[PDB]
């Protein structure tokens, strides 16, 4: 029962939804993607101006 | 923003803002450009 308990606690990590991916690594991927999208928007604006 | 400045530089200032009337005393480059605008406007009016 203890084995089941900390296995569930380790896999859930405080979220009701399962967390297969590393959560802070996942939001790191998300912020990298968002900042890359902002840089791409600036770059495409510069491409349109050029 | 550095690339935006580089984009602006070529578009409107290719060494144009680096001149005066004392350097090259005869006539300065804005005066040459104004004379060109007047003459080319006269030519465009005559052509049309």
């Amino acid at each position: 029962n203890k084995d089941v308990d900390m296995l569930c606690d380790t896999l859930y990590q405080g979220g009701n939804q399962l967390l297969l991916s590393d959560q802070e690594l996942t939001e790191q991927f998300h912020k990298v993607e968002s900042q890359l999208n902002k840089l791409n928007h600036l770059l495409t604006d510069i491409l349109a101006d050029v | 923003p550095e690339l935006q400045g580089i984009v602006g530089d070529w578009w409107e200032q290719p060494g144009q803002a680096a001149l005066s009337e004392e350097l090259c005393q005869g006539l300065s480059l804005p005066q040459w450009r104004l004379r060109w605008v007047q003459a080319q406007g006269a030519l465009q009016k005559l052509c049309s």
